[PDB]
């Protein structure tokens, strides 16, 4: 999961 | 306790995980910057008595993407195994569910894999 | 709406408490997870997830899904069940499925 | 038992022909897949899978599951829906779900 | 047509895939040895008019694990994207369903990821 | 999959 | 998940 | 999928 991209 | 500590992906997410004696996982997701505004609570469970023949340790955790500042109305679970040693890993699959209307519920859940390592990329 | 006892469609029983700030705790075995404690008011469900480690079956399941309220309340989920395995068998260590939870059996 | 028209629980209609040697062909859009043409006689279902590319929604779904025969015949499946994306969005290119197919609407 | 050819994983599976002009995928799984006894038919579909801005090409295929000699009473589907270039890839997730009794149907499907490359490891 | 909604 | 069958 | 291991 690309967390930085999701948020 | 080889699970406890900071774990990264090659997308470079950062998770700090504490493994408690009888099976609790707690900790946080941390942004590249590491501030409170991008910090989220993680909680999960692990097998505290895994086979001791080199087999992995089963585990899972959840992060809901709400904190005191932001809310992405979604939550991710990671399911996988911890493997120790010089090249320790947590090998996982994840499910990311977003809150959706009933009409869109069918497309509410993304899936993928994540390989975690102790070495910051 | 989340706190209480939930039943899947195959027997299983999930007792959960939803804490004010997003914690899920309870028993299924110990269960723990997280939920969105301030969901949208646009008809969207409430995102959530939880884990049970099966201690000993040397395995753990995560459920990912959403709570939907009302007269026919549901928690609609998909799950991953990972077993502890040798490295040779790690490729086949995770099963996938779905579960629908309701407030009655 | 597989050849024929199948209905999922949300409207969709799957017309399939099962060939003698394991081919699935038909329409959902063109569908193609494979099935076990000599299943076990031990009460096991018949493993199968198929794909539809949605051409144009720039995406494709694969269903993986098993056929179960009898008076209440079913094809029980889980699916993956991958969209064509930029590399930046590839991490979020695949949705997952389930579908139950029956011989009546 | 950059999809057509031989693709491998780091488990080293081998798939030879032919992409037809309007969306058909055909071909085989081949063993390390490459004999008929471990060869299985693959069939699937791909988007034959993907976005031409560097985006991936959506695709999927199935192999049922029966041939003229062996039957593992199971089938795998792979779902993912082809990405071209010097380091071409097919990035996928897979579902492996085994035929099971109704009582075991709940545990009939394994999941994972597969990264395919043109370079034999 | 809700096909009609997707397309 | 059929928990009783798994355990 | 480790096909060689499955078969």
């Amino acid at each position: 999961m690309d967390v930085e991209a999701w948020l | 306790a080889g699970i406890t500590g900071t774990w990264y992906n090659q997308l470079g997410s950062t998770f700090i995980v504490t493994a408690g004696a009888d099976g609790a996982l707690t900790g946080t997701y941390e942004s590249a910057v590491g501030n409170a505004e991008s910090r989220y609570v993680l909680t999960g469970r692990y097998d505290s008595a895994p086979a001791t023949d080199g087999s992995g340790t089963a585990l899972g955790w959840t992060v809901a993407w709400k904190n005191n500042y932001r809310n992405a109305h979604s939550a991710t679970t990671w399911s996988g195994q911890y493997v120790g040693g010089a090249e320790a890993r947590i090998n996982t699959q994840w499910l990311l569910t977003s809150g959706t209307t009933e009409a869109n519920a069918w497309k509410s859940t993304l899936v993928g894999h994540d390989t975690f390592t102790k070495v910051k990329p």
